[PDB]
């Protein structure tokens, strides 16, 4: 017996990246696992280097950023890495995240990664806003300001938390060096969240575009798919480049570059481009904490996916209807984006709350009415 | 052609060996000749080229 | 649900006869140039309205209300913004 | 969903005229645009079958059944990383598709179904 | 007169209103004001005026008496609030914060 | 489509010189080109990303 | 000379010649209605900000290249 | 917003260093720093930039020593503990012209002059704004707008009432390499060192990327070739189906 299958250390790498039974017929969106892999490397592999040029005081934060940017060798390319990386990794995460709504991956025998993926998505979004806040640009103190604020929101207990989590009685120092320690810490929770949902998936085997069962057909991950997830790498990696290298800002907010001023607000706080349309919809509830439930519903409401879709056929490859009601999905979440950084006027008031519904009716009314009439369609159009 | 394969490519120690220097010798030249194609269409721009008046 | 090599679960199989080339034997890019033209058309053709009626409409409906928006904040505008708010 | 709620459903469809004359037709152009049979398959080959109920009817297939169903699987899969469709006679014509396995998911259900239905009996 | 003490870094504009001072700060109609307010929501004593001292503007420090409405004058785009540090005219959207004050004895407080 | 003897047609993908050095040649060279440009990218990332830890310009001053 | 005064003169009398007219057509409103009595105490003050904004816009959209090429 | 509100949006002006392939003009940069030096430094601060910065992208070694060492910088106590002043170094960083915040507002009517040494990342539009705000004062404020006293009307600065007056006008700078000194010209010029100032690493950051960019391609090339060579087993795959 050969060494990789005999040795129980290799055994579990030889299970996840060599001998592991994939479907022969995974299509290029299968790639953005490796892809957010790839991200999380660089995100700790960046990160770390940074953390040891960085400076978590508030009254040496952004002038250790830089510092960074100025006198530390490479600095600056470390720096616009970490920070466009963190774009990226969140375009992977909604891509993975789309490939898994459309192509069923949430269903049944699958409901297990999924569910750990809907937890890793939201550590991504706590590591993402604890990292920006440590720059201590004004953007960094304003986002931090208004979104700590909406846990005051919670009835009886909300203001006391808010001073807790910011260690005073606003954003400040104490606020700055925690969130450094724990921005430090939550990537690697996350990797082991990570590592969590792949371990529940290898019960079942990655799903496929067809949806069927691969079982009968499968090749070895290597050399097949390392091979093809090499392209998607230099393609990133391309990407990567031309954003690091020549255009480093354009994914950022000019504002966190002046250094924070608790006094001056700025014109106009918005989150990181990936946090928006969780904005629009907290904005589109009159109510403060109406609003923040809806914020998180609108994350955790992913969990309800393997109960509403009531289809007997996985995923949308087949199925017309449900593919129209997708695109207008996700054509949706991207207006909700959108809106999340107009300003709060007329119309977009009144359209951010339509797109709410429209977000939130996907997973309540349509889907389920569309997935029980494709069932009847298949049934009575074969017969 | 078989001679060639023989060499540098038959062994994996060769063929690794081979794609080191390679690397080495690509190394050294690209980082010049992009050094030389980047001063001239950055012609009268550089430090380099305004140096001479002080 | 899912076994490994050997095992892997599938209905017996028989009657099912695979053949295939060396990867060394086989021209990897052959009919790549026809499979670049006609095969991508054919499919971008068959998915195109599934992409293009969402964005559409979702970039007419932003084009409107950025439109809208644009001219309540004009002079021209004034009434009209005064009764949206 | 149940096959056998999918399959009950549909019958009250059949039966009442109107619903039939209504809902037949777009039966049939659903179908049509969803492009299964371009791929070999035939419309049973798509249901999910990770189900302990869904095992047990495989299990019970005539061997033929079982055996074609995993080469038209097998195809398909072929055809699918190829990005090519069947052509010729791997295309599944209207009549190929027959609901070879629907009678041995409703028996195993009906089975399952009656057994939740008695676990819950009350004697009178 | 009116002091200024920073807290939390912010400065604190502590005004010993007169009478006639209150008086005028009650006058102005809560309609026409960018921020609607009057001053019994603003102090919770009349004749201790206590506001963070930063222009809701950018956040300069209005420069007190200053103003056109005779109150505190933002001399960096020119914005004037009142008596009960209420904006009137200039680019400033919002009336001067009020901090979380209370007095402990009637002679001072604590903010 | 019974005969399980005949293989299939092949002959769009065959290459009539398959067995020859320099056919095996030619595919090891891509794979070399591609290790080479591995191994020069990594050298240059690893080279530039640790000069991070030599000392910055403000400590050369 | 700065050579812009000359670029934005001649991009204001050709290309642009809408937007300064109806520029021009606002200033002589808004001063007449200043010279108007008991304007002080009126409810909307009319400037010229918009049209000042699409004449500029306008010349710099004719200007840019041009005056870049001669610095 | 009104239009006001927001500014108007600066144009798209043709930079030297616009272009993937471009650095800044360096020759440029020179006549920028002259035009900080003898204009924008009498309020604002350049605190992020040190001497040694300007080697050998503006001046020699010792063009820049010779800047350093004509101000005083604070050195350690003496022996007695007494302050100390010293010559300045390479490494010192080029001081502001007030002492603290409070001194620049009392100076500048209230308004405190920010450091330019991020200023073209920190505005939206870059040397672009920094170009049209520092040209697009006009000679009068559109009609109908009131500005507040000490404000000067300029439409680039969201709002329109800037505390900053205009300060280049043609012939305040003689440039040491006889370029006219004319407003555009300045303006251009100090746009560009500020530019600079914001990202010193751009010359190498670009030509890094254009390395990284060819031997990406390259490698993204050959990775299609080889993952349809090895591919080619599998796509290529036929059956034949006899049911048993
Ligand atoms: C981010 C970091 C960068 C790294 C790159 C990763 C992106 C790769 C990826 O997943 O997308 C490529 C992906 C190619 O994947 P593939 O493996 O050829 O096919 C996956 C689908 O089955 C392809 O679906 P199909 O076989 O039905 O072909 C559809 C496709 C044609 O697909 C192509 O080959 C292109 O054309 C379109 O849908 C275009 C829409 C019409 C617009 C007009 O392109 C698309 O599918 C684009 C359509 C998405 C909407
Ligand atoms: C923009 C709206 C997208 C609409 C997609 C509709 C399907 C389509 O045409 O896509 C092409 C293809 C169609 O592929 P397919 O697998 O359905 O069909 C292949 C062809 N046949 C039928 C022969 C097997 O779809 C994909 O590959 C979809 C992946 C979706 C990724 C979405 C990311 C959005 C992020 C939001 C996160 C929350
Ligand atoms: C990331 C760092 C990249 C380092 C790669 C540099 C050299 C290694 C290489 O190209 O591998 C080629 C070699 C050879 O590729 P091969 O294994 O396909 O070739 C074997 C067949 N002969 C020897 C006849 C040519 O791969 C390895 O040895 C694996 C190491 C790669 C990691
Ligand atoms: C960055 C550069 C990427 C990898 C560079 C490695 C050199 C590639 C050339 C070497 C090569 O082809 O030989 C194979 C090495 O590949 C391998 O053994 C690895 C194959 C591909 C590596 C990448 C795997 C997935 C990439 C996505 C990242 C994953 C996310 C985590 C961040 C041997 O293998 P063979 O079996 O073909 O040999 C056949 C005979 N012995
Ligand atoms: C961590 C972030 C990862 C992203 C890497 C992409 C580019 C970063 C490289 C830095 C860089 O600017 O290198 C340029 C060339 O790019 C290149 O050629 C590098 C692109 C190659 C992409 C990645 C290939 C392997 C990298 C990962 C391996 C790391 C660990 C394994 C040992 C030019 O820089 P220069 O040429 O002046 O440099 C001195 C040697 N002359
Ligand atoms: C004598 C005073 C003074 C001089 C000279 C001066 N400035 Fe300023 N500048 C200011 C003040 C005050 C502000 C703040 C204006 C405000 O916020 O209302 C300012 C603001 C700016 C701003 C940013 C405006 C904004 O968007 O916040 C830039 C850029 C600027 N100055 C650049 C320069 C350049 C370049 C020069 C000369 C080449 C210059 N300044 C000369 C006083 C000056
Ligand atoms: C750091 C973030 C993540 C990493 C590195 C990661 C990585 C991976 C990898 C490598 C796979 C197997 C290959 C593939 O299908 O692409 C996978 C599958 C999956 N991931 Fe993720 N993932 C992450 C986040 C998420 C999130 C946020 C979700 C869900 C909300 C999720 C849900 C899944 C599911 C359901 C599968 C199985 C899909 C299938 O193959 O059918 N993952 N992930
Ligand atoms: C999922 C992984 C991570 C994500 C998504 C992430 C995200 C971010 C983001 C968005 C910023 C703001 C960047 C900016 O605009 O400058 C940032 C900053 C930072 N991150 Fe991370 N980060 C991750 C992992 C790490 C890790 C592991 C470290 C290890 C310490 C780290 C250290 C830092 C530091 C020191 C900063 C501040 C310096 C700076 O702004 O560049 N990060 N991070
Ligand atoms: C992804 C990076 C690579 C490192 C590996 C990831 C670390 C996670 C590994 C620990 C989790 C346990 O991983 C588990 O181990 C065993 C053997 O290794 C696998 O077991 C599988 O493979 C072995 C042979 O390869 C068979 O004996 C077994 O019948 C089969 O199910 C499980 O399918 C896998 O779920
Ligand atoms: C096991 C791995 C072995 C140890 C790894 C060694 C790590 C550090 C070694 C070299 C780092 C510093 O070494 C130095 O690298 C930089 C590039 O980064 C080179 O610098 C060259 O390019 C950079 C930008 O690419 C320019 O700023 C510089 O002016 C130019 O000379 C130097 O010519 C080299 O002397
Ligand atoms: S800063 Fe107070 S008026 Fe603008």
């Amino acid at each position: 017996m050969a060494l990789r299958k005999k040795n129980s250390l290799l055994n579990m790498a030889n299970s996840y990246v060599l001998d592991s039974p994939q479907p022969s017929n995974l299509n290029y969106f299968w790639n953005f696992g490796s892809l957010l892999a790839l991200c999380l490397v660089i995100q700790l592999a960046t990160g770390i280097t940074l953390a040891m040029h960085y400076t978590s005081h508030a009254s040496l934060a952004f002038d250790s950023v830089e510092h960074i940017m100025r006198d530390v060798n490479f600095g600056w390319f470390i720096r616009y890495a970490h920070a466009n990386t963190a774009s990226f990794f969140f375009i992977c995460i909604y891509a993975h995240m789309g490939r898994n709504i459309y192509y069923g991956s949430y269903k049944t025998p699958r409901v297990l990664p999924w569910s750990i993926g809907v937890i890793i998505f939201l550590l991504l979004i706590i590591t993402a806003f604890m990292g920006y806040v440590l720059v201590f640009g004004q953007m960094s103190l304003w986002g931090a300001t208004v979104i700590c604020n909406l846990v005051s929101a919670i009835p009886w207990l909300g203001e006391d938390i808010v001073h807790f989590l910011w260690g005073g009685f606003s954003v400040g120092n104490p606020t700055l060096q925690r969130f450094f320690a724990l921005h430090y810490l939550m990537p690697f929770v996350l990797a082991v969240f990570a590592l969590l949902h792949l371990i529940a998936l290898h019960t079942a085997g990655s799903s496929n575009p067809l949806g069927i069962t691969s079982n009968v057909d499968k090749l070895s991950m290597h050399p097949y798919y390392s091979f093809k997830d090499l392209i998607t790498v230099f393609a990133f990696l391309l990407m990567f480049t031309l954003f690091v290298f020549f255009s480093p800002d354009k994914l950022g907010h000019p504002d966190n570059y002046i250094p924070a001023n608790p006094m001056v607000t700025p014109a106009s706080i918005v989150p990181e481009w990936y946090l928006l349309p969780f904005y629009a919809i907290l904005r589109a509830i009159p109510d403060k904490l109406g609003g923040v439930i809806a914020m998180v519903a609108a994350i955790l409401i992913l969990l309800i996916l393997p109960i509403v879709d009531r289809s007997i056929i996985r995923g949308n490859a087949f199925k017309p209807i449900s593919k129209l009601l997708f695109g207008f999905f996700i054509c949706n979440f991207l207006l909700l984006g959108v809106l999340g950084q107009v300003h709060i006027e007329p119309p977009f008031i009144v359209l951010g709350q339509i797109c709410t519904i429209f977000y939130f009716s996907y997973f309540l009314i349509l889907l389920p009415m569309v997935s029980t009439i494709e069932n009847i369609f298949f049934y009575i159009g074969s017969l | 052609a078989t001679t060639f394969y023989n060499v540098f490519v038959k062994r994996n120690s060769a063929f690794v060996a081979t794609i080191l220097a390679s690397a080495f010798v690509f190394d050294m030249t690209f980082e010049t000749a992009i050094d030389n194609f980047w001063d001239r269409i950055n012609a009268g721009k550089q430090w380099k080229d305004i140096r001479h008046k002080y | 649900y899912m076994g490994w090599w050997g095992h892997m679960g599938s209905p017996p199989q028989k009657g099912i006869a695979g053949y295939t080339i060396s990867p060394f034997a086989a021209r990897p890019f052959a009919g790549v140039v026809h499979a670049a033209i006609f095969n991508t058309f054919r499919r971008t053709k068959n998915q195109a309205l599934f992409v293009i009626l969402p964005v559409s409409f979702f970039y007419y409906v932003w084009t409107q209300a950025s439109e809208k928006n644009e001219w309540l904040y004009t002079k021209a505008g004034r009434h009209e913004l005064a009764k949206a708010l | 969903a149940s096959i056998t709620s999918v399959v009950k459903t549909s019958e009250l469809i059949l039966k009442s005229p109107l619903l039939s004359k209504i809902v037949v037709p777009l039966a049939k152009t659903y179908v049509k645009f969803s492009g299964y049979r371009q791929l070999g398959f035939k419309m049973n080959d798509l249901i999910i079958e990770e189900t302990p109920n869904m095992q047990l009817a495989l299990r019970r297939l005539p061997p033929t059944e079982s055996y074609d169903r995993v080469y038209r699987l097998i195809r398909a899969t072929q055809f699918s990383l190829s990005h090519k469709l069947a052509t010729g006679n791997d295309i599944t014509k209207p009549e190929e598709d027959d609901h070879y396995l629907i009678p041995y998911i409703l028996d195993v259900e009906a089975e399952a179904f009656e057994k939740d239905a008695l676990d819950n009996l009350e004697v009178v | 007169k009116n002091v200024i003490i920073k807290w939390r870094g912010k400065p604190i504009f502590i005004r010993h209103r007169t009478s006639e001072e209150i008086e005028e700060a009650n006058e102005v109609n809560v309609a026409t004001l960018r921020d609607p307010q009057t001053d019994d929501e603003r102090v919770q004593k009349p004749e201790w005026l206590v506001m963070i001292g930063v222009c809701t503007h950018l956040g300069c420090v209005p420069i007190g008496e200053a103003g056109d409405f005779g109150g505190w004058f933002c001399p960096c785009h020119g914005s004037h609030y009142d008596i009960s540090g209420r904006i009137r005219r200039g680019p400033a959207p919002l009336n001067l914060e009020i901090p979380e004050y209370d007095f402990a004895d009637a002679e001072t407080l604590v903010i | 489509g019974k005969s399980t003897y005949k293989i299939p047609d092949f002959t769009p993908y065959l290459k009539k010189d398959r067995n020859t050095d320099a056919n095996r040649l030619f595919s090891y060279f891509m794979i070399g080109s591609f290790g080479m440009l591995s191994a020069a990218g990594a050298k240059a990332t690893v080279q530039d990303f640790l000069s991070n830890m030599s000392a910055s310009a403000d400590v050369l001053a | 000379p700065d050579p812009a005064i000359a670029l934005h003169e001649a991009a204001a009398e050709g290309p642009c010649h809408d937007f300064k007219h109806h520029f021009d057509e606002c200033v002589e409103r808004v001063t007449k209605a200043q010279e108007a009595e008991d304007y002080d105490h009126a409810e909307y003050k009319e400037d010229c900000v918009e049209e000042f904004f699409h004449l500029q816009h306008c010349i710099n959209d004719n200007t840019a290249d041009k005056l870049f090429r001669v610095l | 917003m009104t239009a006001a509100e927001h500014g108007l949006h600066p144009a798209e002006y043709p930079w030297p260093q616009n272009g993937m392939l471009s650095t800044f003009d360096h020759a440029s940069l020179r006549r920028g720093y002259q035009v900080y030096k003898e204009v924008c430094a009498a309020c604002h601060s350049l605190d992020r930039i040190a001497w040694r910065n300007l080697v050998g992208v503006t001046h020699t070694t010792d063009e820049a020593k010779a800047f350093a060492e004509e101000l005083e910088y604070d050195d350690e106590p003496d022996d007695e503990g007494n302050p100390r002043k010293r010559p300045g170094k390479l490494a010192d960083y080029i001081p502001g012209p007030y002492p603290n915040e409070q001194a620049a507002r009392a100076a500048n009517q209230g308004a405190l002059p920010p450091d330019l040494s991020l200023i073209a990342k920190a505005r939206h539009g870059g040397a672009d704004y920094i170009f049209a705000l520092l040209t697009g004062y006009p000679d009068e404020p559109p009609a109908g707008v009131v500005l507040a006293p000490g404000m000067n009307y300029n439409p680039y600065f969201p709002g329109g009432g800037i505390g900053m007056a205009r300060t280049l006008f043609d012939g305040v700078v003689e440039y040491e390499d006889g370029t006219p000194a004319t407003t555009s010209q300045m303006a251009k010029d100090v746009a560009a060192f500020l530019t600079w100032a914001a990202e010193p690493e751009h010359d190498e950051r670009k030509k890094l990327g254009l390395k990284a960019i060819i031997v990406i391609s390259a490698m993204l090339g050959l990775s299609v070739y080889i993952k349809k060579f090895k591919w080619s087993p599998i796509k290529n795959r036929k059956f034949i189906y006899n049911p048993p």
